[PDB]
């Protein structure tokens, strides 16, 4: 319960603060603010230690900044969405977007894309992406240029997996320092279902103003502030950017800001798709919000919203002056130097209901919130939000040990019912025919239920109740694959006899479960990572879709009896014929079941019917040419 | 030979058995051979032919079973000895040599007027002795024939005035009703069980007009013709056994009112239906009905939304139907029910709200629900619950309501594994 | 922990030793009659960074691999991992072995039934550590098991080992036989946390200052370098407390693992019993080794108005504190638990920086400390779930799968053959009962993968006896199902590709138990070798090319049948191993070793 749950951000925090990574990644960032008006990127240096320390690179997108600034803002002409699959270049990800359905593509930036697109114009951001190859690689950057490096870095990571064929990719981080939202919540799903999202951190200062003004609708977004605070970081045009900041009232700006990201924090619990009247801009990856006091770490979307309109809202002491966005934006250094030295402090307190209540509290100390405002109050419970409740992962792996040892008899049973038939017509065939129901029935109750074990495996999965290493496991995976090697046919054979493949479509491409295609894909995985011809028949057939294309083909040949058309049936037969050699080559293997080979299954009578056919005159010099 | 030393000696020992015993053993041996005979049917015709409506008849049956007589074969996943459940749950199979005693004591008798009549061959043409002795009729109270592929001429003239009870069965595609048929004015059971692989029609529908006073049927691997506007009331008929039927909705098209054709219909037991979308709503019309039991029905989506108006039902066994998802509100106004059965539904998403309303409950088959994981507050109302079958995941769910109710009890039972669905 | 309070005599002997350690390479041996006639042996400790502190060597941490032959039981038995410990410390106490005569004064002491202990200072009672773990691993694998524990008193000893080498110690036993006493400002203990190889100039420096024979008369005071050692110590030991707490503590995110790779961690870790010097009546007794992790820290946290010059010159002069030990332990000192104590105090009240034992710790120290405790009662519950429902259904289906093989020995038929048919219903019953046990099996192995047990699981005799049981009966039909299902021609050979884990592990326990080779006891897997003998006979390999596969399989035949080991059910001359005995070549029948186990 409360009291056997500990609160861990701030720990997090602590550890994020000791090490002298940020410490390094600001050395850079203010290397490359200080002279990197050169079209070449920050010096990537490397500190000496290349074995030691990876290489750092910086990334300051200040130019961009003056160019966007030369063409004026307008209200979101530079802040339009763009998408990735179908607009700029969706070469440099296509992992990312491959498969983009739902609430528009990941989505990015302009400004963001335009600096990038910049960067990747000049050859030596090339040879420096050559030279960093097979190292790790923290990159870094303030403002919207570490926005940018997120994006360079994104690219990296896109590519790792193309060279990561066999091993494991190498780590490279990106902090981006401080950055205002890049992609919608599309981007992040992307990142996450990628296993890509412990790759980022942000650093938000407590009362900075750029990181939480994208949250505000487009329309309203101050442009001018968030390009001249990118040109602040530029040493001593800029006279009318620098007369814009001027001309802003800072507490009307602070108030509009404000409740912008009241209205925003509380949409999430009333999800309202209906309606996205509000800007699309969400946080993705992990949100360290800084303070003088501390720092805590928060990966949760929503909490991460949340924590930063509390931490936002909460303000000092009226005592305190208005806090200006240049200060609060360009004090990052002092915050670095100071958060380890509070927390190396050991301060001595001056009715906790548990534990949890102890840590929440301390964390929000930590984030910078002030307790004696209201504001806290919601903060604690959405911090309660967050967490999750349940059994460790590990607990989870451990009865589902026992889960599927207790499941795996059903499979015992589908294996006897295939070997029962698996002499005359094959268990394919008698399921497809429904032969003897008083087995047939029992065989589907037993893959019925194996599916319902299946698919609440992967809910569990999906849920992130299990551990994360759970698809790198022997045990799991291969049971995976003995469950579709041995009931996929049973489910084709389901599948074709109510007549789907004419009507949802083909199996292949539309009928497919995803519980396959992740076994698949995990059987591919744990073969990359990781022959004496075989001298009789294989148990189960290496192919787990070879049935579907055995009916496609059948399809095509029945098709082909009928055509007229020469442009059309040579392709069917062009078609017909690689299945064919596709066939004849696993059969010649003996990677097929004996089922398989069985005189009255569905693969003799195909055979015999494309033998027919070849028979034709017009098919013969069809396939002549061929 | 072992006619005298063997099973003389067997045939002593039943002599020793005297009357009603002696006959259900003759009864037993009149059935077909190495045949699974299910329990229900077996009491049914006991009860018509000796009179035993009484547990007479099964503490006599009981009897027979405690001294190697007849096989009782049970169900491993049954906790239930002899209630109403295991009631219809168990078989009767008899040894070789015994039927053999049996067959050799009805052959003691007369060829013609006999008592029993057995044919003990698979020949496709019948009996030609009883062909000679066609001339006088018998008054046989139980016949038995076994004859392949038999069509309208393939018959001759017989008469049965003191029948009550007839056994035919076949493997073929289709089937003529024997002329001789139109005999038995007193006949109260049939049976029709089909050897053949592929799906048996039926012939001479008027046959059946013919028949008066029938009161049991058990078909088997027989599609059922559709009922056309002609009424044809089956009033004696009280108990309907269908298994492995299908009825390729012959019934779906048929609108007659069921409350005259079947008006005395008790119990309804489909089973191993493999084409069944949906069950119509006739047979909601039937206030006579009070035991349904659909059984392995893999396409039974929803029940019909009316089940309330029976108003007499008081014991429900629909399981082994993993395509059905809810259970229509209408069973919450069903009084007088007592048994409950839902085992073994995959798929069931969750119970009705009204549960509470179900009065006079006493036993709830739910095992094998893995979908369903919430019950309605309503069941902690429930003050006639004495006994739930259930998984161990559902245990918590009746933890709350074993508290208010001090007399329910909550049975664990876990899955068993067997491979008796081969043997067939 | 009853073990925790120090006897009459335990205390008598750590006074003894505290005298030789602070007096008024080169072992000193002391030799005393009281309590009990015992011998002392005293290590020097080591005033230079290089090579003895660190070595030289590219790792940052100077972690070397333990020797097989010197430490054979300090690795993991189920995954067979080597532990780590420090290199220039490994190394010290090798050349001692081989070079010094002190192999000769231990066998002496033995000799005279005087039980031995080990002491030493600093770097000095590092070495004790090693030392005392030597002897009992020569005495465990003799049969001379009488022998006294050895005594393993340090005074701030720096931390050696690693995660797999404080394991190994628990789930023998060991760690109650050694004794660590650390002052809570103590640097010496905290130092092989900062990286050594990396900043050996730092390291150096504080060691000249803490060196009685060194002398530091610098007018100015501390230089510099030792104030920006101290600093960066603090902040090395706060990354390294605060990454081993999220693993206790449930935090479980997908950050964690990147950051590991980019940020340095130490992987020494606490070994054994840690009594810290809160006070002088008082000795806090800390037995958890996380526990004693997460207070290297918070008892080094700066005052609120306190600089860290004044505060590394405090930590500095604690390292020569430990002389007042022997004058006080001869009096009563309370052994005040401190796990206990922190967990006892109720939540939210006195959440203040209280004494709690004497030490004021800070608010997230209470927390870290109540999270240590709540995960060593969570594991201790776990064992009691497996100790109880599941050991009961083990135990069932071992008996109902020994009829399996009790009613096909009656038909002169073998369990291994019916079980590869699956013709009657007797072998689907049996394969039903093997996927039960396996299911057990693997959630106990899965638990102790990631240590959700206490170290001692793997050694107690119940669980080792009924392990052996079930691998002797259950892997000939996980081998039967194997081959049976054309397993072999896809992924490879069973001996090789495709075996059990839980298989691996429960030979290991039998191995380490008897004290034998391991590998050696393969008596379970006898049929996956013959079967492959087979396979590649009928795959175009004729019987001159794998004669010498035979003869060895042959050999370890007769060898097993003689301890027993080996299956009654290979020879009852209707297995597949007599047939195809019989069908080879007449020169190998007629001079083989087992031609007279064979049922001729
Ligand atoms: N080609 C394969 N196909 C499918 N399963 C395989 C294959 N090869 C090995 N295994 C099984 O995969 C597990 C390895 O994960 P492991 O325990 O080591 O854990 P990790 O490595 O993740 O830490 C072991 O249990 C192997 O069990 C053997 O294979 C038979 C499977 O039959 P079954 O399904 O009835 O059990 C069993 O009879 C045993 O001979």
């Amino acid at each position: 319960e409360e009291n056997s749950m500990f609160e861990t951000s701030h720990v997090l925090g602590a550890l994020l603060a000791s090490s002298p990574l940020l410490a390094r990644a600001w050395d850079r960032c203010a290397a490359a603010a200080d002279g990197g008006a050169s079209s070449l990127g920050f010096v990537h240096g490397g500190g000496g230690g290349g074995e030691g320390e990876p290489v750092c690179v910086a990334f300051s997108g200040v130019q961009a900044a003056l160019s966007a600034a030369a063409g004026g803002g307008g209200g979101a002409e530079i802040f339009k969405p763009v998408g990735l699959r179908g607009d700029a270049a969706g070469r440099l990800f296509a992992p990312l977007v491959a498969a983009e359905a739902g609430g528009e593509p990941v989505a990015v930036q302009a400004l963001a894309l335009q600096g990038f697109l910049r960067l990747c114009r000049s050859p030596e951001f090339q040879v420096l992406l050559n030279q960093i190859r097979g190292k790790a690689v923290v990159f870094t950057g303030h403002s919207l240029g570490g926005a940018i490096a997120a994006l360079v870095a994104l690219h990296y990571l896109c590519t790792s997996s193309s060279s990561s064929a066999f091993a494991p990719a190498p780590p490279v981080l990106c902090v981006t320092f401080g950055s205002p939202l890049l992609g919608n919540q599309a981007l992040s799903r992307a990142i996450l279902r990628e296993r890509w999202a412990g790759n980022f951190c942000h650093v938000v200062s407590q009362h900075d103003v750029v990181p939480r003004l994208l949250f505000c609708p487009l329309n309203v977004i101050p442009v001018h502030i968030v390009v001249g605070m990118q040109l602040h970081q530029l040493p001593v045009v800029v006279a009318t950017v620098t007369a814009r900041m001027a001309d802003t009232n800072q507490e009307s700006l602070r108030q509009l800001i404000q409740e912008h990201a009241g209205e925003a924090a509380i949409e999430q619990k009333l999800a309202a798709p209906e309606i996205p009247s509000g800007s699309p801009y969400r946080p993705f990856g992990a949100y360290v919000l800084c303070s003088p006091d501390g720092a805590a770490c928060v990966d949760n979307p929503t909490a991460a919203v949340q924590m930063l309109y509390a931490t936002f809202a909460a303000r000092r002491a009226p005592e305190t002056g208005a806090v200006p966005p240049e200060a609060a934006h360009s004090c990052y250094g002092d915050l670095v130097l100071s958060m380890p030295h509070h927390l190396l402090l050991k301060r001595r307190l001056g009715p906790a209901a548990s534990n949890y209540d102890v840590g929440i509290s301390i964390a929000l100390e930590a984030s910078g919130i002030t307790g004696e405002a209201t504001e806290a109050a919601p903060a604690r419970q959405w911090l309660k939000t967050s967490k999750r409740v349940g059994r460790s992962p590990s607990l989870n792996c451990a009865s589902l040990a026992t889960r599927l040892g207790r499941i795996t008899p059903c499979r015992a049973q589908i294996e006897w019912y295939k070997a029962l038939f698996d002499a005359n017509t094959g268990y394919y065939d008698a399921f497809k025919q429904r032969l003897s129901p008083k087995k047939f029935s029992k065989a589907n109750m037993y893959r019925i239920k194996l599916a319902q074990f299946w698919d609440g495996v992967l809910s569990m999965l999906d849920t992130s109740q299990l551990p994360y290493d759970f698809h790198r496991r022997a045990k799991w995976v291969n049971a995976a694959h003995f469950y579709q090697l041995l009931v996929e046919p049973l489910d084709i054979a389901d599948y074709h006899r109510n007549n789907l493949h004419r009507t949802r479509g083909s199996y292949i491409t539309h009928g497919r479960e995803r519980r396959y295609e992740l076994f698949d894909k995990w059987w591919k995985q744990k073969g990359c990572t990781d022959t004496a011809r075989r001298s009789k028949f294989a148990g189960l057939t290496q192919d787990p879709c070879f049935w579907a294309r055995v009916e496609e083909a059948r399809e095509q040949t029945e098709s082909a009896k009928s055509e007229r058309d020469m442009t059309s049936l040579a392709r069917m037969l062009e078609d017909l014929h690689k299945f064919e050699r596709h066939s004849s080559e696993l059969v010649e293997n003996k990677e097929v079941s004996i089922d398989v080979v069985a005189p009255q299954s569905s693969y003799s009578l195909w055979v015999k019917e494309w033998n027919e056919l070849k028979l034709r005159e017009e098919v013969r010099t069809i396939l002549f040419q061929f | 030979s072992h006619e005298t030393k063997l099973l003389e000696r067997m045939a002593a020992s039943i002599e020793c058995l005297s009357g009603k015993v002696r006959e259900c053993f003759l009864d037993l041996g009149c059935f077909p051979e190495d045949k699974k005979i299910p329990l229900d049917v077996l009491i049914n015709i006991w009860m018509e032919i000796h009179d035993l409506d009484e547990p007479d008849a099964f503490a006599i049956l009981v009897e027979l079973s405690n001294k190697n007589l007849l096989t009782l074969v049970n169900d491993a996943q049954n906790k239930a000895g002899d209630l109403y459940s295991s009631y219809h749950d168990f078989s009767v199979t008899q040894h070789d040599v015994l039927r053999d005693l049996a067959l050799h004591m009805s052959g003691r008798d007369a060829l013609n007027n006999r008592r029993r009549l057995v044919m003990p061959r698979r020949e496709e043409s019948l009996p030609k002795d009883w062909q000679r002795n066609k001339d006088t009729p018998f008054e046989a109270q139980i016949v038995s024939i076994h004859t392949g592929e038999m069509k309208e001429s393939d018959w001759f003239q017989m008469s049965f005035p003191k029948a009550e009870v007839l056994i035919l069965n076949f493997a073929s595609s289709v089937y003529y009703l024997p002329p001789f048929i139109a005999t038995m004015q007193n006949l109260k059971a049939l049976v029709l069980i089909n050897y053949g692989t592929i799906s048996a029609t039926l012939d001479n529908l008027s046959a059946f007009t013919t028949l008066s006073d029938l009161r049991s049927l058990w078909l088997e691997k027989i599609t059922l013709p559709p009922l056309p506007k002609t009424t044809i009331p089956l009033k004696n008929l009280r108990k309907i056994s269908l298994v492995l039927c299908e009825l390729t909705n012959s019934l779906r098209g048929s609108k007659v009112d069921l409350s005259m054709t079947f008006p005395r219909l008790s119990n309804l037991t489909i089973d191993h239906c493999i084409d069944l979308k949906e069950l119509p709503s006739s047979i909601c019309e039937i206030s006579s009905l009070e035991s349904i039991s659909i059984s392995n029905c893999h396409d039974l989506t929803e029940l019909p939304y009316e089940l309330g108006k029976l108003h007499c039902l008081s014991i429900l066994r629909v399981y082994a139907c993993p395509a059905l998802w809810r259970l229509p509100p209408s069973v919450c106004s069903l009084k007088r029910l007592k048994y409950l059965d839902i085992s073994q539904c995959v798929n069931l998403t969750d119970l009705p709200e009204e549960l509470g309303h179900l009065t006079s409950l006493e036993k709830i088959d739910m095992r094998e629900c893995s979908r369903l994981r919430s019950l309605p507050r309503s069941s902690s109302s429930l003050k006639s619950l004495g006994h739930v079958v259930c998984d161990e995941e559902t245990a918590l769910l009746w933890r709350e309501a074993e508290q208010v109710i001090p007399d329910l009890r909550v049975q664990v039972a876990e899955e068993c594994y067997n491979l008796d669905w081969l043997v067939d | 922990p009853a073990a925790a309070a120090l006897s009459d005599d335990d205390r008598l002997v750590v006074a003894h030793c505290a005298a030789l350690s602070f007096p008024p390479a080169s072992f000193q041996v002391h030799h005393a009659s009281h309590p009990y006639p015992c011998a002392a042996f005293a290590f020097p400790p080591s005033w230079s960074a290089a090579p003895g502190w660190a070595a030289a060597g590219r790792a940052a941490f100077g972690d070397a691999e333990v020797d097989p032959s010197l430490f054979p039981s300090l690795r993991s038995v189920g995954s067979g991992v080597p532990a780590r410990a420090n290199a220039a410390f490994l190394a010290s106490f090798g050349a001692l072995l081989d070079g010094s005569p002190l192999q000769s004064e231990v066998s002496r002491a033995v000799a005279e039934e005087k039980r031995i202990v080990f002491t030493g200072h600093s770097s000095g009672g590092s070495i004790a550590t090693l030392a005392a773990i030597w002897f009992l691993e020569t005495c465990t694998r003799r049969g001379s098991v009488n022998q006294a524990h050895p005594f393993c008193v340090t005074f701030g000893a720096p931390l050696v080992g690693d995660n797999t080498f404080n394991n190994a110690v628990r789930r023998e036993g060991w760690s109650q036989c050694i004794l660590n006493f650390v002052v809570p400002v103590d640097i010496i203990p905290r130092i092989p946390l900062t990286p050594l190889a990396s900043a050996t100039e730092g390291i150096q420096a504080v060691l000249d200052w803490l060196s009685p024979q060194t002398p530091n008369f610098s007018p100015s005071g501390m230089p510099l370098i030792i104030s920006q050692f101290y600093e960066n110590l603090l902040r090395s030991t706060l990354s390294i407390a605060s990454y081993e707490a999220c693993s206790f503590m449930g935090c479980t995110s997908s950050i964690l693992g990147t950051l590991t790779s980019f940020i340095e961690l130490s992987p020494y870790r606490p070994c054994g019993t840690y009594l810290f010097l809160t006070s002088s009546e008082q000795l806090a007794v800390l037995t958890n080794s996380d526990a004693v992790l997460q207070l290297l820290f918070y008892c080094l946290q700066l005052d609120p108005q306190q600089q860290l010059r004044d505060a590394a010159e405090r930590s500095l002069s604690a390292h020569w504190q430990y002389e007042p030990i022997k004058q006080s332990m001869m009096q009563e000192i309370v052994c005040v638990d401190y796990l206990g104590v922190v967990s006892s105090t109720l939540p939210g009240r006195q959440m203040s920086s209280t004494i709690v034992g004497g030490l004021e710790l800070s608010k997230e120290a209470m927390l870290s400390l109540s999270a240590a405790g709540q995960w060593e009662k969570q594991r201790e519950t776990n064992q009691a779930k497996i100790d109880g429902a599941s050991c009961t259904k083990i135990r069932e289906a071992l008996k109902s799968l020994n009829e399996y093989k009790r009613t096909c020995e009656l038909h002169e038929v073998s369990y291994y053959d019916s079980f590869k048919l699956q013709r009657e219903v007797h072998d689907f019953n049996a394969n039903v009962s093997r996927l039960e046990l396996a299911g057990l099996w693997d959630e106990i192995v899965e638990m102790l993968r990631r240590r959700e047990l206490p170290d001692g699981f793997e050694s107690r005799q119940d669980w080792v006896n009924l392990g052996t049981l079930y691998r002797r009966l259950v892997e000939p039909l996980d081998i039967a199902n194997y081959y049976r299902h054309s397993k072999n021609e896809d992924t490879g050979s069973y001996l090789s590709k495709g075996r059990p884990r839980r298989y691996k592990y429960t030979q290991e326990w039998h191995e380490q138990s008897q004290r034998i080779s391991f590998g050696s006891s393969l008596e379970s897997c006898f049929w996956a070798m013959a079967e492959e003998l087979q396979a590649e006979i009928a795959n175009g390999k004729t019987f001159e090319d794998v004669r010498d596969r035979v003869v060895k399989l042959e050999s370890d035949a007769h060898g097993w049948s003689m301890s027993g080991s080996l299956g009654k059910d290979i020879f009852l001359s209707r297995s597949s191993f007599v047939i195809w005995w019989k069908t080879l070549p007449e020169n190998h029948r007629s001079a083989s070793c087992i031609a007279k186990l064979v049922p001729w």
